This record gives C-alpha cells, sequence and structure tokens, in this order.
RNA sequence: AGAAUAAGCACCGGCUAACUUCGUGCCAGCAGCCGCGGUAAUACGAAGGGUGCAAGCGUUAAUCGGAAUUACUGGGCGUAAAGCGCGCGUAGGUGGUUCAGCAAGUUGGAUGUGAAAUCCCCGGGCUCAACCUGGGAACUGCAUCCAAAACUACUGAGCUA
RNA sequence: AGUUGGUGGGGUAAAGGCCUACCAAGGCGACGAUCCGUAACUGGUCUGAGAGGAUGAUCAGUCACACUGGAACUGAGACAC
C-alpha cells in the first residue's frame, strides 16, 4: 500500500518540517503548522517516553514514506549487519532508489520520484528499474530514459533542487540528466535532529 | 588393537560363565554432579577359574549364548 | 433468517393471545425435494385447536 | 551538573480526626552526564514544591563514578533490601536496555551501553539505591593496581 | 534444595489447566440451543444479562453469553460458540458468535460492527 | 566436621579482614601453602610463614592499603559437593580480569592468566577480587 | 545397479541439477551416496553452467557406475574442456 | 487510450498512541485486569475529530517469553508456605594429615566420525525482495591412540590436631 | 520354569534356547524389574540473552502397516501396497 491523503497533517502532528511539499513557497504560510491536527489542536499535552519513541519512529517513516512491515525488515537487516545498527538503519534508508532520485533533483518530492520510478522512466545501470526499493550500490549511474527526458517535471525539479543545500555525495550531470552514487552518506551527512536511539529503544522491547 | 573392560566378579554360580560388574562415572546432564553407574555383563569362563570378588578383564566376541557375548582374557586381582 | 424471525413474531403473538399448544416434533428425510415439499405441505393441515405438528 | 529526570511522583495520605491529609512525594535524579550523579526525595502538600525539594536534595550529595568511556568496566551485581540489580558492559551500537528507574539513573550518570536487568521487588526508590550502590563501588584500573604495578595485573 | 537432593528428585513442572474444557483446542464449536433466558449479575452490578444453554457436538452442555443489544435466538437453533468468560456472571465461560449460523448479527450498529456480524451500510 | 579445609582457609581470611586484624593462623597443608603462595604472588597478602614440628601452622599477614581491606571478595567455587572442572576456553574472568581465579592444573596451582598463557585447563579452585 | 544421474532442485521453471551417485532404485531426490558436481541450465552472469569432480567421476566410473544419457553427454563435454 | 478500474479494519479512562458533543439514566449495555452506567458518562449507543495498521484488520484457540513463579545458571523455611516430637541406625553422599605408585575422573594434542537440507558468514542469479544457489563455518557429541600428574578416585606405608 | 547356564543333536545364508533331549538352579530388580496409561523415532521447528521449555505439518533418513486374524509358495530379494 501507500499513504495517499493530506501530506501536511503529518508535519503538524510530528511538529517538524518533515519535507512533503515541493518547498517552493513555504511551510508556515500553508497550514499554520503550530497545532496538532483536528478539533483539539490548541492543547499541548506533554506525553510519555513510549510516546516520544513512537513519534520518533513515525517521523522517520513519514519522512521516507515506507510502511511498517518494510520498516521492520529494514530494522532486522540493520541489526544483522555489523557496526552500530542505529546509523545502519539510516544508511539503508538513504540508499533506496526513490530517495536517490529525489536527492539527484529529478523529482520535487519523494512521492513524485516514486511516480517517476514506478512509471518506468529511470535506468540504473543502463537498464530499466521500476522498484522503489532497489538498494543502489556505490558507483551506479542513475539516468533518465531518452523518451522521458523532455518531461517538464524534471525541469522544475532540477531548477528547484538547485537551491536546497549541497548533498555532496551524488554528482548530477545537469545538461543530460545523469547522476552518480559515490557512496552512502554517513551519519554526519544527515540532519542531527533524528534521535535514532529512540527507534532502537522502541524496537528493543 | 582390541579394547577391553575391567571389573569385579559378582556371581559364579553358573557353569562355564561368570557375572562381571563394571563401574562407570558419568556427569549428570543438568545438575553437573558426577554419579556412579553400574553395568552387569555375562562373560565366558572356559575353565571356571574365577571366584566372587576377583577383579578381571574381558573383551567382546561373537555371541556364545543369548545374553552372553563377552569372554575373559586375564585374572589380574585374585580375591582373598 | 428474516422469514424465521417474522414467523416467530406472528406465532408468539398468536400463542400469547390464545394460550399454549402441544407440539409433535418430527425430523423428516426424503429422497427428492419434490417429495419433501409435498410432505411438509401435507403435514400442516393435520393439527387441531389444542395440538399441532411441527417439522423441526 | 544539570540533567533532571523525574523518576517518580506519588500521593500518600495520613489520618487524623476530621479525615485525611494528602501529601505528594517525588523522587528525582540529577547529574552532568560525565561521571557525577545523585538522587533526591522531596515531600510537600503540592507537587511543584515536592519536586523542587527533591531537585535541591539531589543536587547535594553527588558522587563521582568511574566509567570506561560511556561504558561500564565489568559486570556488577548489587542489592538493596529485597531489590537486586545486574549490570554488564555492552558494545557501542547498543543503547540503554534497562527498565524504569535504572534507565534514568544510567542515562543521567552518562553511561550509554549498559544492558541491565533487575530482580526481586521493583520498588523504584530501592532500585535507585541498588543502582547507586553498584555504580559507586566501581573500581576501574589504576585503582585495583594498589597491589602492584600496572599493565601486569590485566 | 541441595544438588544431591535435586539429583535424586529433579524439579517438577506444574501444568496449567485450560479455561475452556469444552471446544478441546478448537477455535469455535457449534451446538444446539436448549434454553434461552436472562440472569442477574453479581453483587456490585445490576442488569438482566442474556444467556443461552448450548449442547455441543462434543457431548458437553455449557452456558454461553449473547452479546449485542438484541438477538433472535430460540430453542433448537444452531449456534457457534467461542471462548471468553463473562466476569460478571458466575458459570458462563463462552461467547456466542453473532452472524455465523443462526444468530443474524446486530442490527443498526455502525461502529466496531465486526465483533457483532453487521455488514457495511454502504 | 571439617569436610573441607580450604574453604576454612578462605573463610578465616575473610572473617579476619572483616575484623580488622593483621595476622591469621591456621593449620597448614601443601595445598593451602600453594594457594597462599599464589595469593602473595598476586599481591593480595603480605607474607606467609610455616612452622616446624609435625603440626606446622600457616600464618598469613594481611594488607590494608586504605581504610578498607585489600581482599574485597573471595569465594570457593569447587566445593567437595560439585567438583567443577573447566577447559582453557571456559576459564572464568572475574570482574573483567581485574581479579584472579585460582586453577589447579597438572602443572600446579596457579592463576587463570597463567593457564591461558600455557594453554592448559584444569580444576577451578576459588575466585578473588 | 549404481548410477550417476541428475537430481532436480531449484524452483518452478528454474531448474538446477546435482550430479549424484545413487543406487538406481531410489527416489530421484531421495538418499544418495555422493554428489560429484552440478549443472545449471540457465547460468548467465557469474554462474558456471556445469562443474564436475574429475577424480570422483573417474573413480566411480572405474567401480562400475552407469551414467545416464545427460550425465554421459555432460561429462564428455566437461572432459572436452 | 484515459485519472481513467482499484481502501478497508480496529481503537481513543489507566496500563497504552489517540477527545468532545448528543441520546439513555444501576436501564440498555461494556469489559484482558482495575472497573464504567443511579440526569451534565472523555469507559454504554451514535456523530464529528483523531491514533495505529493496511489488501488486509480484529476475535477465538494453542506454545514459549516476561515468571528469578520449580531458582543448574538463578529462590526460600523465627513471625508471610515451609525444620520430621526426639533419638539410633541400613543403602547412599561426603572425608584430618604425610611420602610413593597407578591413570578411572581431569587437562592438552592427533585420527575417524558426526548424511544432505536447515541456522550463520562471504559471494552469485532472477528489474528488487521473497526464492534459488557456490564455498566456508558450525554440528557444542562419540570412539581410538599419545602425553601430564596439582586435585578427586584406587593401591602400599606412615602421623596425631 | 525354555526361564538362566552346560553338553550331544537338529536347523539357518550366518552367531544364538532358534529348536530339541538330558544336567544344574539359575536369571532380572529401589542405578526402578513387572504392571498401568500415553506415544512412531531422528535431522529438525517455534520461543529464549543463554541455560532451558514446547514440539516432530511440508522437506530428508529409518521403522511399521495395507478391510480384520493367520500361513506359506515363487523369487537374488516378500511373509508381498
Ligand atoms: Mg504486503
Ligand atoms: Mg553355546
Ligand atoms: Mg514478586
Ligand atoms: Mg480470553
Ligand atoms: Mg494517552
Ligand atoms: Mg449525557
Ligand atoms: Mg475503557
Ligand atoms: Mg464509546
Ligand atoms: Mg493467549
Ligand atoms: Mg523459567
Ligand atoms: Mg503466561
Ligand atoms: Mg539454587
Ligand atoms: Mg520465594
Ligand atoms: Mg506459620
Ligand atoms: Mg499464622
Ligand atoms: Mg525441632
Ligand atoms: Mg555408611
Ligand atoms: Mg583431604
Ligand atoms: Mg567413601
Ligand atoms: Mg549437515
Ligand atoms: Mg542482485
Ligand atoms: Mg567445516
Ligand atoms: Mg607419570
Ligand atoms: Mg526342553
Ligand atoms: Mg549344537
Ligand atoms: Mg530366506
Ligand atoms: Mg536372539
Ligand atoms: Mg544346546
Ligand atoms: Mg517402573
Ligand atoms: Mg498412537
Ligand atoms: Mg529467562
Ligand atoms: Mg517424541
Ligand atoms: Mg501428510
Ligand atoms: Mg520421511
Ligand atoms: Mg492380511
Ligand atoms: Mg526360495
Ligand atoms: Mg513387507
Ligand atoms: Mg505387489
Amino acid at each position: 500500500a501507500r499513504y495517499i491523503g493530506p501530506k501536511c497533517k503529518l508535519s503538524r502532528r510530528e511538529g517538524t518540517d518533515l519535507f512533503l511539499k515541493s518547498g517552493a513557497r513555504a511551510l508556515d504560510s500553508k497550514c499554520k503548522a503550530e497545532n496538532v491536527p483536528g478539533q483539539h489542536g490548541q492543547r499541548r499535552g506533554r506525553l510519555s517516553d513510549y510516546g516520544l519513541q513512537l513519534r520518533e519512529k513515525q517521523k522517520v517513516r513519514r519522512i521516507y514514506g515506507v510502511l511498517e512491515r518494510q520498516f521492520r525488515g529494514y530494522y532486522q537487516e540493520a541489526s544483522r549487519r555489523k557496526g552500530s545498527t542505529g546509523e545502519n538503519l539510516l544508511q539503508l534508508l538513504e540508499c533506496r532508489l526513490d530517495n536517490v532520485v529525489y536527492r539527484m533533483g529529478f523529482g520535487s518530492t519523494r512521492s513524485e520520484s516514486r511516480q517517476l520510478v514506478s512509471h518506468k522512466a529511470i535506468t540504473v545501470n543502463g537498464q530499466t528499474v521500476n522498484i522503489p526499493s532497489y538498494q543502489v550500490k556505490a558507483g551506479d549511474v542513475v539516468a533518465v530514459r531518452e523518451k522521458s527526458k523532455n518531461q517538464l517535471r524534471i525541469a522544475q525539479a532540477l531548477e528547484l533542487c538547485g537551491q536546497r543545500g549541497r548533498v555532496e555525495w551524488v554528482e548530477v550531470d545537469l545538461d543530460k540528466k545523469a547522476g552518480t552514487f559515490k557512496s552512502a552518506p554517513a551519519r554526519s551527512d544527515l540532519s542531527a535532529d533524528i534521535n535514532e536511539n529512540l527507534i532502537v529503544e522502541l524496537y528493543s522491547k | 588393537t582390541v579394547r577391553t573392560l575391567t571389573g569385579r566378579v559378582v556371581s559364579d554360580k553358573m557353569d562355564k560363565t561368570v557375572t562381571v560388574l563394571i563401574e562407570r562415572r558419568v556427569k549428570h546432564p543438568i545438575y553437573g554432579k558426577y554419579v556412579k553407574r553400574s553395568t552387569k555383563l555375562h562373560a565366558h569362563d572356559e575353565s571356571n577359574q574365577c571366584r566372587i570378588g576377583d577383579l578381571v578383564t574381558i573383551r567382546e566376541t561373537r555371541p556364545l549364548a543369548k545374553t552372553k557375548a563377552w569372554t575373559l582374557v586375564d585374572i589380574v586381582e585374585r580375591a582373598v | 433468517l428474516a422469514r424465521a424471525h417474522a414467523g416467530k413474531l406472528e406465532n408468539i403473538f398468536e400463542n400469547m393471545g390464545q394460550e399454549e399448544k402441544k407440539t409433535l416434533n418430527i425430523v423428516l428425510k426424503a429422497d427428492v425435494r419434490g417429495s419433501l415439499e409435498a410432505l411438509q405441505g401435507s403435514l400442516s393441515g393435520l393439527g387441531n385447536d389444542e395440538v399441532q405438528v411441527r417439522v423441526v | 551538573g544539570y540533567i533532571e529526570k523525574l523518576v517518580q511522583v506519588n500521593r500518600v495520605a495520613k489520618t487524623v480526626k476530621g479525615g485525611r491529609i494528602f501529601a505528594f512525594t517525588a523522587l528525582t535524579v540529577v547529574g552532568d552526564g560525565k561521571g557525577r550523579v545523585g538522587f533526591g526525595r522531596g515531600k510537600a502538600r503540592e507537587v511543584p514544591a515536592a519536586i523542587q525539594k527533591a531537585m535541591e536534595a539531589a543536587r547535594r550529595n553527588m558522587i563521582q563514578v568511574d566509567l570506561n568511556g560511556t561504558t561500564l568496566q565489568y559486570p556488577t551485581k548489587s542489592a538493596h533490601g529485597a531489590s537486586k540489580v545486574y549490570m554488564q558492559p555492552a558494545s557501542e551500537g547498543t543503547g540503554i536496555i534497562a527498565g524504569g528507574a535504572m534507565r534514568a539513573v544510567l542515562e543521567v550518570a552518562g553511561v550509554q551501553n549498559v544492558l541491565a536487568k533487575c530482580y526481586g521487588s521493583t520498588n523504584p526508590v530501592n532500585v535507585v539505591y541498588a543502582t547507586f550502590k553498584g555504580l559507586k563501588n566501581m573500581q576501574a584500573p589504576e585503582a585495583v593496581a594498589a597491589k602492584r604495578g600496572k599493565s601486569v595485573e590485566e | 534444595a541441595t544438588i544431591n537432593q535435586l539429583v535424586r528428585k529433579p524439579r517438577k513442572r506444574m501444568v496449567d489447566k485450560s479455561d475452556v474444557p469444552a471446544l478441546q483446542n478448537c477455535p469455535q464449536r457449534r451446538g444446539v440451543c436448549t434454553r434461552v433466558y436472562t440472569t442477574t449479575p453479581k453483587k456490585p452490578n445490576s442488569a438482566l444479562r442474556k444467556v443461552c444453554r448450548v449442547r455441543l457436538t462434543n457431548g458437553f452442555e455449557v452456558s454461553s453469553y449473547i452479546g449485542g443489544e438484541g438477538h433472535n435466538l430460540q430453542e433448537h437453533s444452531v449456534v457457534l460458540i467461542r471462548g471468553g468468560r463473562v466476569k460478571d456472571l458466575p458459570g458462563v465461560r463462552y461467547h456466542t458468535v453473532r452472524g455465523s449460523l443462526d444468530t443474524s448479527g446486530v442490527k443498526d450498529r455502525k461502529q466496531g460492527r465486526s465483533k457483532y456480524g453487521a455488514k457495511r451500510p454502504k | 566436621s571439617m569436610q573441607d579445609p580450604l574453604a576454612d582457609m578462605l573463610t578465616r581470611i575473610r572473617n579476619a579482614q572483616m575484623a580488622e586484624k593483621t595476622v591469621v593462623s591456621m593449620p597448614s597443608s601443601k595445598l593451602k601453602a600453594a594457594v597462599a603462595k599464589v595469593l602473595k604472588d598476586e599481591g593480595y597478602i603480605a607474607d606467609f610463614q610455616i612452622s616446624s614440628e609435625v603440626k606446622p601452622q600457616l600464618s598469613i599477614e594481611l594488607k590494608y592499603f586504605e581504610g578498607k581491606p585489600v581482599i574485597e571478595e573471595v569465594k570457593r567455587i569447587s566445593r567437595p559437593g560439585l567438583r567443577q572442572y573447566k577447559s582453557v576456553e571456559q576459564l572464568p574472568k572475574v570482574r573483567g580480569g581485574l581479579g584472579v581465579s585460582i586453577v589447579s592444573t597438572n602443572k600446579g596451582v596457579m592463576t587463570d592468566r597463567a593457564a591461558r598463557a600455557a594453554g592448559v585447563g584444569g580444576e577451578v579452585l576459588c575466585t578473588v577480587f | 545397479m549404481v548410477t550417476i544421474r541428475l537430481a532436480r532442485g531449484g524452483s518452478k521453471k528454474r531448474p538446477f541439477y546435482h550430479l549424484t551417485v545413487t543406487n538406481s532404485r531410489n527416489a530421484r531426490d531421495g538418499r544418495f551416496v555422493e554428489r560429484i558436481g552440478f549443472f545449471n541450465p540457465v547460468a548467465t552472469g557469474g554462474e558456471v553452467r556445469l562443474s564436475v569432480d574429475q577424480e570422483r567421476a573417474t573413480y566411480w566410473l572405474g567401480q562400475g557406475a552407469q551414467p545416464s544419457e545427460r550425465v554421459a553427454q555432460l561429462l564428455k563435454d566437461a572432459a572436452k574442456a
């Protein structure tokens, strides 16, 4: 399945930016993002430790747009792997094909990059892939099919990704829309607000 | 070569055969203590030269009767 | 289910109006559906004002 | 040190002619996250006053704990009353695998890899006593070397 | 105990008895309804609970609770019973499944209407 | 009825360091002497002396360092009712190796580190930290 | 007799074969005496199409083991290379 | 070719993430445990809103866990359950202290075996995954040889606590 | 009470109370015989930090059965799906 619906109540409930719109205009001047959704919005309601852990996990899942069973699989694989599962989970989440296409500026958001990947418009090693879970390895060359290189979507996505910050782990060849995955981005390459310790704490119970 | 078993003689009332007791010491599977177990074997004494209390050694051969497949080769500690 | 409930309602109303009836309960098996329906239809006009026959 | 964790808040009562008087008790732990930790209890007729008293009591009588870089030296087993406590060092990727009062105590003290467990009564205050009793009698090397030289003992 | 005493007599494990002796390891069992009536709850509660006596295919005869706000169960109706005791009524260890064989499910229910056998209003 | 005298040695040392004494006296044996020797080699005691005349007595001098006894915890592992035997890889590490565990090997009575170095298992006797 | 044949594994429409030395009156995927290599009808990429133990195959052929038709053809092909 | 053909289920008093109005009034009903309902019910029934999952969601049945609640690892017996009313003694368990020997226990090594699959590690093929598959590790065990002699066992001779 | 052992003989593809005739009075058992109830066994599977606990669907090895109770024939091989 997939979460299809209002993609801004999630930001208000989580209480952070949690990028889900294109970021073109703003976030504050679309939803008054200071109240939880629903009738009881003005209430604050300090919550418990289990609530904090649940909110952290939900925030990560809604950032990357994956459901619970696939996320449990990701956690099990991160625990199986060596070296501190806490950032192993982020390493593994940051290597999905839709996320990589988003980071390369081909799509405005994760939903639009999923739209592109699922609709057979992306080739990884010169051959078509349409699974928005394909773990891209270091050194792959994500490109755009020639019959799909004239879509405007890519044009606006690129010109708007031009100003959001330098990822500095993928090299995009802007003129013909070809990328490159140098390596997985380390923990210091991501925002230092996610407390993955809460996620590991939640699942270890 | 040939492997043997060593033990005491506990009965010789039968004819041309003897009853030998073999003591083994086995560690208990769960509680770890060492307990002693006993095995009773019927061995073949061709010339009836073993008496109760003797410490002897035996080996394995083909069955010679039912419930009798061991033959003795040497008396090493004669009883009083 | 709906027919059973409606029949129960009507029968309960009529019985509470009158009083009680003595039932003769039978379990009927047959070889063909036509024979079964004929038997069920024909074993309904055999009762009385105080006794009745039911196919359970 | 300034890290406040509200371990527990409870309502107690006493009986006099007329009825009941209610009081509020609070148990908290304070520390800097780099070696020092203390605990405090505070009672009042108001929850904020009890919590402030507990914080002020815990800010006193702090103790210094020897730890091996956000990790314990060796497994420890400590008891207080009917409460028993087991602790043992864990690797870097682990979090705090502990329950309730132990988690607050260990997080405040500054250890991050503890893989702990408790047996017996799970009264939070007695668990806190048992956890400080275990953590305070923690020797670490260069102190166990009172006998002889160093690097030969290990 | 000592190691010698434990070797001579190992520690013994006590088995826990099932709460539902009828329906022996089955999720549900069907039966025929022998009596339909109402009973009075225990002391702190007051109500008129709906219970039915059911004879199962095992040969057992038990008492089953009928949930919901209205039912249509008579004598000689075939029902499906499942586990779960009613704490308030003494001696009732089973529940009747609404909407399974002859129970028809609760009418006009619109919230949580899968524990009561009610279809989607659409 | 003195079923086990080595546990009596350990208990005498323990009870004497609880009572803040300096010297401990007991009947001696060739195993108690080895245990005392390895304890001294590890620095847990000051000295040990053995008398003459057919009833020799072992006298152990205790250390204190600060206002607490040097021997914090001592306990006998293999009592005459269990007889625990261990291999090389199963030798216990008391307090992460900060303490020592005495092992009787076919090469004599020594410490766990010495047994690991020599690649020899044996009979675990007692543990000290 | 004792034969050398192909035991089928893998999955639906994706067959893999083990070259097995079996008593002839056993199940195709039942008990065997020894496995002396494998055969891959699809292979591709880094997968090898077939591999055999020369030593074991010659030893078993010297002891009077009758290979099947496919085993004969594949074994002679492997000996060719 | 066209957005066209495709979202439901449980829950919202605490445990345990998520709350208010309207009906009813110890009724009707709910309930895993505490417990709710007697005229302002966040617990019954609806409606708005929200929280979990999602082609599934709940309930029932069953096993282990949490339960250190049969405690070998790892519990207890003055008053919470728990020292036989008290001796003597059989099997059994256990054994003060020195030499010397043996080698059953004990320790180390070598050899053989411990089917394949399964679990685990590194790889390879299906667009990915499930799945299939190569090599390795493991199978904690058993048997036979060689070696050692601190401890226990056994044998011989002593000593007096 | 062929029960336990010895001897002569028979029988089997083959050792053997497997059978038979004499001789002796042995054999097993609180380290649980006999009896009662229950149950194909294993690799393995599910849980568990481990130790353990529960359990033998699919896959593979072994065993037993072929409406019920017996018996043999043919055959290298059956007491014969
Ligand atoms: Mg799915
Ligand atoms: Mg004979
Ligand atoms: Mg308790
Ligand atoms: Mg239940
Ligand atoms: Mg809440
Ligand atoms: Mg109201
Ligand atoms: Mg409630
Ligand atoms: Mg409600
Ligand atoms: Mg259950
Ligand atoms: Mg347990
Ligand atoms: Mg339970
Ligand atoms: Mg114990
Ligand atoms: Mg207890
Ligand atoms: Mg009492
Ligand atoms: Mg009393
Ligand atoms: Mg008494
Ligand atoms: Mg005695
Ligand atoms: Mg002695
Ligand atoms: Mg003795
Ligand atoms: Mg294997
Ligand atoms: Mg691949
Ligand atoms: Mg190997
Ligand atoms: Mg020697
Ligand atoms: Mg006869
Ligand atoms: Mg003869
Ligand atoms: Mg024959
Ligand atoms: Mg026989
Ligand atoms: Mg004869
Ligand atoms: Mg018995
Ligand atoms: Mg059976
Ligand atoms: Mg456990
Ligand atoms: Mg079994
Ligand atoms: Mg089957
Ligand atoms: Mg099979
Ligand atoms: Mg027959
Ligand atoms: Mg013939
Ligand atoms: Mg047959
Ligand atoms: Mg046939």
